[PDB]
């Protein structure tokens, strides 16, 4: 549960997680779905320890699905990553910290706009274009700040997010076993299936 | 008028009826006495012979705190305990932190604060017991009495129970025919006559008497009781008077 | 009157009615007896039934090897005590390889019991106790009133119609004090005892308990047919 | 720093340098060490600089409510108590080392206190880590009954030999003076002996210099009616 | 591992004649690594402004925090905080972590509404106070700042070459910092304007 | 023990009602009236100051209207105290939340908060109630202008006009009779003042006896500003009404 | 033990009232006159010193009290309610406010403070309201010069002129005749002599008579010099020769 | 340090160096390790300044707190007293104090409490760094039932011994006398006690 | 009516509880008197001890509460003891806290606030005590400050305390009236105790034997009692002119 990459393009997000978990000397699963969506407009990617990633997660997903009963809205994405910034903030000075990694990937129905927020385990907030946690940006960075435009098209997007996982396939040591790829845009969330 | 129906509530005379109202339940008790000798006090305790099922000499009533105190007490005898054993606790952690034994004045003021304490809250209650206390110390022998009130003074003899007012003018006789003192040996035989007088008051039912003293000369400064020999001297004697 | 609403008020007088209340509560209990020699210490129960079909409430209860007593009153409390009187025998035994002196026994009881009767929010015990055993001094008997008030007996008895059998070991007194080495003579002495305590009813095999503990025989109960052997 | 504390005649004077360092970098040339926990009571303090201030404000907070309390002028002997179980209770952690002096109705002090918590009595103390070049200075002038100007004189001494001899000491001199029965007179930046002298060249830029991108006017204001 | 440095940064502040300056660089780094080149470091609560040089998460959190207790103060004051008020209360904010500190190294830049004055502060990570006449200095590169400050200020500069004096200062200090840079913003701040100008700088 | 002197503050009448609820409301039916009105392009906010005197200072007074934050504010009838303690809890509520989500508040729950807070007086911890209504002005960017009320049961409902404390029986019909849907603030500032002028129990209606303020959209472009109108505003408003 | 009062022994009436408060403004009704009158540049604060024997020394007994350096404080009601309600309106103006800010809270906001604590005494576990209302005078920077009066409830008003206690309703009356916005502080003082005069039986004078007031700053009696923005206290109690010498002009 | 408290026939005597040092900085060498914790009981402290000064504060609080309620306490209650707080802290503590007083009924006494919080009754002691160099001196030298003089001349030659071989110790050499008579301070110069 | 019972308002603003611990106060029968002089503080107050059973001197309501301050308590013993207790335990508390011996005043404001506590907090009952401290304060001199159930304090010149207070207080006012001083201009404090008791003689109408009275003198750092014999030494010289 190491690379998780995000791009935002014209008018959706683009969340690229790999497949692998490790126990060990031994590869245990080769299609682990390294997130969770947090409301219908609005999907998480996670990356870190053990145990941790998958636990915060769901603890977030449960909050987020209480305020979407309680008020019958949807929060925006930037109140979303304002709630699990602070989470992560109020965690890294606790007796044991979560030591989670989030991409969060979502469409704003209000502004019709597509965000990416990237946040580490300190609560380090920043809105970006494309981002990563790790590694995996000291691998893709150079092509993105290449290759992107903030009017591609979704397809283009996915044809940028392959030559970037091409170059971690080619340069990172370790095997990933590939990514589950999901789209965020103005009709909710979707998989592609075909990667 | 209620201000008797609930505890720490002064009445427009400024009294607080339900420790008056404690006071009657030690009215109803047993007579209890002390005595302060030349060098350690006496106490004595009549204890009502209910039936004749009840075992002779194995329901003490006389407590002994640390080892040089002793504590009887008339009206409610569990009040009493629960008293003496807050006292056992005053006295410990005073010797744990001072090293020597509580002098007297000294665990009298514990008692005392203690006993006033049940006098400042309504979800308390009075200490249904009047309380005779005391031993030997670095500055000699003490004797107290203290009541339900938590008002206690030192005496030269005391008395109470319900033939305390017989006890009283006996005790008041020994102070004005001694002013030079009594012996530990006379106050014991003297203890033993005040409590049979005393019993006149408790006519109905016989009774059993107990008797313990701590004295300088003849239990070296701590508490004990007074059996066999010289027990039965002192009934005798008791039984010689009222005859 | 207007002063029994709570444990915590004197009446004019200097009573507590609440404590009064709980005592008026062994009364109505089903009687049991216990009485003593210098060998032995016996427990006499009479059980009572809440009709043909019920069974007979149980009125002994064991809190060491050496120690155990009778209830009459309200059954939980004696639940409540027992198991307090359980804990304090196992912690004697536990930290000082001490069998519990049931003189000690009592003084413990009537200080639980006291701190029941002086503080606002709790109530007294509505139960009364007789309990019996064997300890480095000998046989002792006791009776525990929830006023607090514990006390070494000979033999006494306590429950509705407890006079007659209290009566009854006050005039053999002399005789079964002398029973030693013998439990089966102070046991005998015991069911007649319970028997002047009798009226309408009489003692049948599952109406009768009886306990015994002494100088070399554990506290053990007795029921069913193992009394109709003293019916 | 370099603090010290002299006693004399009619009074007690305290002293101290103005020069707050991070690591070998000097972050303030002119900081004020002298701290007042009541009018006639004052403090210089050496070690951690936020634990100085705030243990000092603190002491002066209670010290106040105290005085207001029991209708009497602070004492030195209560500010001393207070400091010294406050610090002793943070274990050293609070890295507080003050001189505290001052005047009362008992009369005039003069204490040291260490972080952990013990305090000392003196006729003339110093603290920090350009104590030893003040106590040199300290130990080869002083005398009983000295004057008030004869104090001064001897302070600002000590503090100077700790200026140019401490590199953790530097710049100006800061004295205050309690003396009995007087208003107590903080003198600040009393000797001022390292005035940076003019610079060969001026540095000032020809305007439009700087190469900018974006210009807009910010919005301090609120939100405006009509 | 220091957390001081793990995201890199700077912020500067000035005094001029009747005005101050206050500025600061736009990187936000992952030690080596260049994350973000729009992270502002300046916010401001009415008119007083404050910049937070240190560890990227402290500083959006203590902005959070100042926030939220400027805009309470404002409520029961029924006026906005001054800068020498508002030095206080950053101080007693970071003074109450003191054994599980902040890290971030916080400037104060205003003019005080009623008075006129121009003020300037600097903190520790724990509360201590550093008020300069001349000029404040945080960051990765508070040693190069220093160096340029101490030689290209002079007292009583104008708004418009005090603009030229702090830019200065903070563009060659943070050419000399790898942890520094990306971006610089200054504010040029007059009692009733405030004027907010983006630097163009080398971007390594 | 104590229970002797227990008044029970928290329990029901035979008939269902909570006892305290009732009795609060009864002493807010004599605080002075406050309205709030609900237009299209803002929202009004009116109330009468209770007996006031010559020698008390208007102008740094304030027992009526007040600030919770840039887009709420409320209108108080009963115990001011009471009110104080209540209005700097929403005070911190807004600004957790602000903290929080980076998004001011939405009205209603902020509304809710408080609401549930007088609820929790009324079930459980043996104390009085807090002898206070509140009528909430606010705006967010869901549901734009909104008025809310509370009252001591800690219930809340949502109004296009309203009134609490005294006289709201015949202040509601006179604002029932009056009110449209398309009514303009400017409208609603004349409609808010000439109810209180005939609802008030004092002999006229002067500038020294009431607070005013608006929440307006009038605020330059997309944004809302609140006014809490000067004692020689809320005058120049009662002449151009008509009224002095 | 433990305080098991922690229910409300204040609480509402049928008709809407709140017994323990009313009764706690009956008992200030009872209580010696004081009273305060707020000038363009300073407030004055003033009050009766009722000694309750000829052998008590009045001047231990301090009516008129110090809160801050420009914050004063006077009473009428129960005097022991008024000594502890000063001894934790100066904590709070520290814990609160003092130790956050680095300065002296404005008057209002210590007022809302002390107005608190009184408005919890109302509503809290086990409790009584406070049997005073008390007068409050202050100066800060932006609000200048201010006059604050606070009940039993919580509930406090802002005046340029009051009085309260025994006989206040006539006092009130006489400062509203002689109240305008454009008075001196001597003309506010003399105003408050005049006013005090009409409440008082017995002797008038400076050892009967208790006043203090909020005006310039007192450089003087700060204690020490050489910080040029600290100026000294705006609080000042006048001396019984300083009433006297004022009372020869009357 | 170089502290110690001996007991001779009118009552007992308290001495002590004046050296407090910060590694080898003399940071005051002029103290005053003699300290009163009730009229006629004094201690002498070694180890943690700052140790010692809390437990001899909080004693003497103890003591004044014990005499309002009991009168005079005995020398062995305040050497309990220490006792508790340097046992029951023994892991958070630096503390090495002796206890000297006067009674009349007892006379003179003297206690010490070493590192561990142990108690020990002793007609003299010796504690404190430079302690080590005169125990032999010190046990050759002292005798029950000295004079005044006697005894001031063996703490003044003890002391002198201690100071000339321990750099942790030197200065001034202070003592106490405790008697019937009173309270008496004395002070003794470098000049007297070097040519000894 | 429970607003009788407890400390809350009655409908005139009246607290009744405190109103009935002022009246507990004369429980005892007891009067006490306090005066100054130039370097001292007085005050004596009446003993009996009715029973013959009784140790006379275990029966006081004088208690030394410092070294440097003296209480004399009008009301019940047990109260007086909870007062003298807690009134010692605070002044050591104060020494160790602030390093100087607590003030006279200062105490007495310390004990009348934790006297107001009781008649605000329903819980707590007022004690039925009156309580009187003296001391020769090292900043104001020879002070005393009284306190009562209601929480009010202030300091005297000289005070009394007791079922007859007001013929002793009158007594007092009047001398003070003619002398024109706010003390007994006396040197040594056995003529100011002579005063004491010769004014209490006056006042009451009534002779004292040793035994009949108690003293307390405070001066410049100690406050202590006297001894039957040092009384009367005091009654002699009295009666001697
Ligand atoms: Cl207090
Ligand atoms: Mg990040
Ligand atoms: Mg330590
Ligand atoms: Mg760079
Ligand atoms: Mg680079
Ligand atoms: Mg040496
Ligand atoms: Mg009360």
């Amino acid at each position: 549960m190491d690379i998780i990459l995000g791009i935002r393009v014209q008018d959706s997000v683009i969340l690229a997680s790999s497949k692998a978990v490790t126990r060990g000397i031994s590869v245990l699963k080769d299609s682990d779905d390294k997130t969770r969506q947090l409301s219908p407009h609005t999907l998480m990617s996670f990356a870190g320890e053990a145990g941790d990633t998958v636990q915060f997660a769901e603890y977030i997903q449960a909050n987020i699905q209480l305020y979407s009963i309680r008020e019958d809205y949807e929060l925006s994405p930037q109140a979303v990553s304002s709630f699990v910034r602070q989470e992560l903030a109020k965690s890294i000075r606790s007796r044991r910290p979560y030591q989670v990694n989030v991409l969060i990937g979502g469409y704003d129905k209000k502004k019709n706009k597509p965000e990416l927020y990237q946040i580490d385990y300190l609560g380090t907030k920043v809105e970006l274009p494309y981002g990563a946690h790790g590694y995996s940006g000291f691998y893709t960075f150079s092509l993105l700040d290449h290759h992107y435009r903030p009017d591609m098209t979704t397809e283009e997007g996915l044809d940028l997010l392959k030559l970037c996982v091409q170059e971690l396939e080619k340069r990172m040591p370790m095997d990933f076993k590939g990514v589950i790829v999901k789209i965020v845009d103005k009709d909710g969330i979707r998989q592609v299936d075909d990667f | 008028t209620g201000y008797d129906l609930s505890n720490s509530v002064f009445s427009p005379d400024g009294r607080n009826f339900q420790v008056e109202y404690a006071v009657k339940a030690v009215e109803n008790g047993t007579t209890s006495i002390g005595i302060k000798c030349n060098d350690g006090v006496v106490f004595a305790v009549e204890k009502l012979i209910t039936s004749k099922l009840l075992v002779p000499q194995k329901n003490v009533k006389i407590q002994v705190v640390d080892r040089h105190i002793g504590c009887v007490y008339s009206g409610l005898i569990p009040d009493g305990r629960h008293l003496v054993n807050r006292g056992r606790e005053e006295a410990a952690s005073f010797k744990k932190l001072y090293k020597t034994p509580i002098p007297i004045p000294a665990f009298a003021d514990r008692l005392g604060q203690y006993v006033q304490a049940h006098t400042l809250y309504n979800s308390v209650r009075p200490f249904g017991v009047s309380t005779i206390f005391g031993g030997v110390d670095k500055n000699g022998a003490h004797l107290y009495m203290l009541e339900p009130s938590g008002s206690y003074w030192g005496y030269k003899g005391a008395a109470t129970g319900k033939g305390r007012q017989s006890a009283k003018a006996e005790l008041e006789k020994l102070v004005d025919h001694h002013p030079e003192g009594l012996s530990a040996r006379e106050a014991v035989k003297q203890a033993a006559k005040i409590i049979y007088l005393a019993h006149e008051d408790n006519k109905e039912k016989d009774f059993e008497l107990e008797i313990s003293w701590c004295s300088l000369s003849e239990t070296n400064g701590l508490h004990k009781f007074v059996k066999g020999d010289l027990l039965q001297e002192a009934i005798d004697f008791a039984q010689k008077e009222i005859n | 009157n207007n002063y029994d609403g709570d444990t915590v008020t004197f009446s004019p007088t200097g009573r507590l009615f609440q404590v009064e209340y709980a005592l008026e509560a062994i009364k109505q209990g089903s009687v049991t007896v216990g009485l003593r020699s210098n060998t032995h210490a016996v427990l006499v129960a009479l059980k009572r039934n809440a009709d043909e079909l019920s069974s007979y409430q149980k009125k002994i209860i064991k809190c060491d090897e050496h120690m155990g007593l009778s209830l009459a009153g309200l059954a939980p409390d004696a639940r409540v005590l027992s198991n307090y009187l359980r804990q304090q025998c196992n912690y004697s035994s536990l930290v000082f390889n001490r069998k519990l002196a049931v003189e000690r026994a009592g003084h413990l009881l009537c200080d639980k019991a006291q701190k029941n009767t002086q503080s606002y929010g709790g109530r007294p015990y509505g139960v009364g106790l007789l309990i019996i055993g064997y300890d480095k001094s000998g046989a002792h008997l006791l009776e525990f009133q929830p006023s607090g008030n514990v006390t070494e007996l000979y033999g006494t008895a306590i429950g509705a119609r407890s006079q007659g059998a209290k009566t009854y070991l006050e005039r053999t007194l002399d005789t079964f004090i002398k029973i030693d080495g013998n439990p089966d003579e102070l046991i005998k002495a015991g069911v007649e005892a319970i028997s002047q305590s009798l009226r309408d009813e009489s003692l049948t095999v599952d109406n009768l308990s009886i306990a015994i503990v002494g100088k070399d025989t554990p506290f053990t109960i007795y029921d069913g047919e193992a009394v109709a052997k003293y019916i | 720093t370099t603090i010290v504390g002299v006693k004399f005649n009619n009074g007690v004077v305290i002293a101290a340098d103005t020069r707050s360092t991070q690591g070998p970098i000097v972050a303030d040339k002119n900081c004020a060490k002298l701290h007042r926990i009541s009018p006639k009571i004052w403090c210089a303090g050496a070690g951690t600089a936020a634990d100085t201030e705030a243990v000092t404000q603190l002491i002066g907070s209670n010290i106040e409510l105290h005085s207001l309390y029991t209708s009497r002028e602070p004492r030195v002997v209560s500010a001393l108590q207070m400091l010294k179980q406050h610090l002793f209770k943070y274990q050293g952690h609070i890295g507080a080392y003050l001189i505290v002096a001052g005047v009362d109705p008992t009369g005039s002090h003069l204490f040291s206190i260490h972080a952990h918590g013990s305090t000392d009595v003196g006729y003339y103390l110093s603290l920090g880590s350009g104590s030893l070049a003040a106590m040199a200075v300290l130990e080869s002038h002083w005398k009983q009954d000295l004057t008030k100007e004869e104090a001064i004189k001897l302070a600002s001494d000590a503090i100077q030999a700790g200026i140019w001899n401490d590199l953790g000491s530097g710049s100006n001199v800061d004295v205050c003076v309690m003396e009995i029965g007087k208003d107590a007179e903080y003198l600040r930046n009393y000797l001022t002996p390292n005035v940076r002298e003019e610079k060969q060249k001026s540095y000032k830029f020809p305007r439009g210099t700087t190469a900018v991108l974006k210009e807009s006017i910010v919005n301090i204001c609120d939100i405006q009616e009509e | 591992s220091d957390p001081s440095s793990i995201n890199g940064g700077i912020v500067v502040a000035m005094t001029g004649k009747d005005c101050v300056a206050i500025a600061c660089d736009l990187r936000l780094g992952s030690q080596s690594l260049g994350v973000s080149n729009k992270f502002e470091k300046i916010f401001h609560y009415g008119h007083v402004f404050l910049g937070i040089t240190g560890l990227a998460t402290d500083v959006t959190t203590l902005n959070e925090m100042f926030r939220y207790k400027t805009n309470l103060y404002k409520l029961k004051e029924e006026r906005a905080i001054e800068p020498e008020t508002f030095t206080q209360l950053v101080s007693s904010s970071l003074y109450e972590r003191r054994f599980g500190p902040y890290f971030v190294g916080p400037v104060v830049a205003g003019i005080n509404s009623k008075s006129g004055k121009p003020f300037i502060a600097g903190f520790d990570l724990i509360g201590c106070i550093d008020e300069a006449k001349d000029f404040i200095v945080s960051g990765t590169a508070s040693d190069q700042l220093f160096g340029m400050c101490e030689s290209l200020y002079e007292p009583n500069l104008e708004p418009e070459d005090l603009f030229e004096t702090i830019s200065q200062a903070l563009l060659n200090a943070a050419d000399r910092d790898a942890l520094s840079g990306w971006g610089a913003v200054v504010y040029i701040i007059k009692k009733d304007e405030v004027v907010k100008r983006y630097l163009k700088m080398r971007q390594d | 023990g104590s229970r002797r002197y227990d008044s029970r503050t928290t329990i029901f009448s035979p008939e269902g009602r909570l006892y305290q609820v009732e009795y609060a409301l009864e002493s807010i039916s004599h605080a002075g009236t406050a309205i709030g009105i609900m237009a299209s392009d803002g929202i009004v906010l009116a109330a009468e100051r209770k007996v006031t005197s010559t020698l008390l200072e208007q102008d740094t007074s304030t027992e009526k209207l007040y600030k919770l934050n840039d887009k709420i504010a409320v209108a108080v009838a009963g115990l001011t105290a009471d009110a104080e303690i209540l209005i700097n809890t929403a005070r911190i509520h807004a600004q957790n939340y602000l903290k929080t989500y980076n998004e001011d508040i939405p009205v209603e729950i902020l509304v809710r908060r408080l609401s549930d807070i007088k609820q929790g007086y009324t079930q459980h911890g043996g104390l009085r109630p807090f002898g206070v209504s509140f009528i909430y002005a606010g705006y967010d960017d869901r549901y734009g202008y909104q008025l809310y009320t509370s009252n001591p049961s800690g219930n809340y409902t949502g109004w296009k006009a309203i009134s609490v404390g005294a006289n709201t029986s015949a202040a509601q019909t006179l604002l029932q009779m009056d009110y449209k849907d398309d009514m303009k603030v400017d409208d609603a500032i004349e409609l808010a003042l000439k109810t209180l002028s005939k609802t008030t129990d004092s002999s006229a209606l002067t500038y020294d006896r009431l607070e005013f303020a608006t929440i307006r959209k009038g605020a330059n472009d997309g944004e809302v500003y609140q006014k809490i109108f000067k004692p020689q505003e809320i005058k120049d408003i009662l002449v151009k009404t008509g009224i002095t | 033990m433990t305080d098991r009062y922690s229910f409300s022994l204040t609480t509402f009436s049928p008709s809407g009232k709140l017994g323990q408060i009313d009764y706690a403004l009956t008992a200030v009704k009872q209580g010696v006159t004081s009273l305060g009158i707020k000038a363009t540049n300073g407030v004055v604060i003033a009050t009766e010193k009722k000694s309750s024997s000829p052998l008590a020394m009045s001047e231990t007994l301090s009516k008129v009290s110090l809160l801050t350096p420009d914050i004063g404080a006077v009473y009428s009601g129960m005097g022991p309610d008024y000594r502890v309600l000063v001894d934790k309106s100066r904590k709070v103006a520290h814990t609160s406010y003092k130790r956050i800010y680095g300065e002296y809270p404005p008057t209002k906001l210590l007022v809302s403070e002390v107005a608190k604590i009184m408005q919890e005494a109302t509503q809290s576990g086990g409790v009584r309201p406070f049997g005073v209302s008390l007068l409050i005078a202050g100066h800060d920077e932006f609000n200048g010069f201010s006059l604050y009066q606070v009940d039993p409830s919580g509930s406090y008003f802002p005046w340029k002129a009051t009085a309260i206690g025994k006989g206040s309703v006539a006092a009130k009356t006489f400062l509203e005749k002689r109240w305008n916005d454009e008075l001196e502080l001597e003309d506010a003082i003399h105003i408050a002599l005049l006013t005090l005069k009409e409440s008082v039986e017995g002797e008038f004078n400076g050892d009967t008579i208790e006043l203090a007031i909020i005006g310039d700053e007192n450089p003087d009696l700060l204690g020490y010099t050489g910080i040029p923005t600290d100026k000294g206290p705006r609080f000042r109690k006048l001396t019984s020769q300083e009433i006297n010498d004022r009372l020869e002009a009357l | 340090t170089s502290i110690m408290a001996v007991t001779f026939k009118d009552g007992v005597i308290l001495g002590a160096d004046s050296r407090t040092t910060t590694g080898a900085y003399i940071a005051n060498r002029v103290t005053d390790k003699l300290t009163r914790v009730h009229d006629k009981i004094w201690c002498c402290r070694s180890g943690s300044a700052a140790d010692t000064q809390a437990i001899a504060d909080i004693v003497q609080y103890h003591l004044e707190l014990y005499t309002s309620q009991y009168g005079t306490p005995s020398t062995e209650t305040a050497a309990s007293v220490f006792k508790e707080l340097c046992y029951e802290n023994k892991d958070n503590l630096t503390a090495g104090i002796i206890v000297a007083g006067y009674d009349d009924k007892n006379k003179g006494e003297v206690y010490t409490i070493p590192l561990g919080g142990s108690v020990h009754k002793l007609p003299y002691a010796i504690a404190g760094s430079g302690s080590t160099f005169i125990y032999g001196y010190c046990d050759k030298n002292f005798r029950e039932n000295m004079s005044k003089e006697e005894t001031v001349d063996f703490i003044k030659h003890s002391l002198s011994q201690a100071i000339k071989w321990d750099g942790s110790s030197g200065g001034v050499i202070r003592m106490v006398v405790l008697t019937a008579a009173g309270v008496e301070r004395l002070i003794f110069y470098p000049d007297e006690y070097e040519q000894l | 009516g429970y607003d009788r019972h407890i400390t809350i308002f009655s409908p005139e603003g009246r607290l009744y509880q405190v109103e009935y611990a002022f009246k507990a106060t004369n429980q005892t029968n007891i009067n006490s008197l306090a005066v100054r002089g130039k370097d001292c503080t007085v005050v004596i107050s009446q003993k009996k001890v009715p029973d013959k059973l009784l140790d006379p001197t275990t029966v006081s309501y004088i208690f030394c509460i410092s070294r440097t301050i003296g209480m004399v308590v009008n009301g019940p013993i047990p109260d007086a003891r909870n007062a003298a207790l807690r009134a010692k335990a605070e002044a050591a508390e104060f020494r160790y806290k602030y390093g100087y011996d607590m003030p006279c005043d200062v105490l007495a404001k310390r004990m009348a606030n934790l006297s107001q506590i009781y008649t605000q907090r329903a819980y707590m009952r007022p004690l039925g005590v009156i309580l009187t401290f003296v001391s020769v304060d090292e900043e104001l001199g020879p002070s005393i400050y009284k306190t009562d159930p209601a929480g009010y304090y202030v300091g005297y010149k000289a005070t009394a305390t007791g079922p007859k207070q007001q013929e002793i207080t009158t007594n007092l006012e009047n001398h003070f009236k003619k002398s024109k001083i706010d003390h007994i201009n006396e040197e040594s404090w056995e003529k100011v105790v002579e005063f004491a008791i010769t004014h209490m003689i006056d006042a009451l109408g009534t002779e004292f034997s040793k035994n009949d009275l108690e003293v307390g003198v405070a001066t410049k750092d100690k406050f202590f009692t006297l001894s039957a014999e040092n009384i009367e030494e005091r009654l002699v010289a009295i009666a001697e002119q």
